[PDB]
């Protein structure tokens, strides 16, 4: 890749071409109706299905 | 009042005229697509580091 990270890779018994892509990441952030107002809060999970 | 019609005829012309320069071609819209590039040129330094 143009950042230097192998992306595919041939299977060293069947060569089999492999392509690799990285494990789910992201941020999260957390939405309150504040302190004061309730103890609730909702989650969100962002760049992701 | 005395001289509606002209007007009107006109203002129609220049909407045509406005038109026809957006449909052929543009570098009117240079500035929209200034923005776009500086920030891609910013990110490609980025992964290149
Ligand atoms: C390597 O061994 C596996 C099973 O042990 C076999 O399926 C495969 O064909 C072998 N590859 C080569 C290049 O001999
Ligand atoms: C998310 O994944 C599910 C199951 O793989 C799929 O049914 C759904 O359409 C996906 N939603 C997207 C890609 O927006």
């Amino acid at each position: 890749d143009v950042s230097d990270f192998t992306d595919s890779v041939r299977d060293p018994k069947t060569s089999e071409i492999l392509d690799i892509s990285p494990c789910s990441f992201g941020g999260v952030s957390v939405i309150t109706p504040g302190t004061n107002a309730s103890s609730e809060v909702a989650v969100l999970y962002q760049d992701v299905n | 009042y005395e001289n509606q019609k002209q007007i009107a005829n006109q203002f129609n012309k220049a909407i045509s005229q406005i038109q026809e320069s957006l449909t052929t071609t543009s570098t009117a819209l240079g500035k929209l697509q200034d923005v776009v590039n500086q920030n891609a040129q910013a990110l490609n330094t980025l992964v290149k580091q």
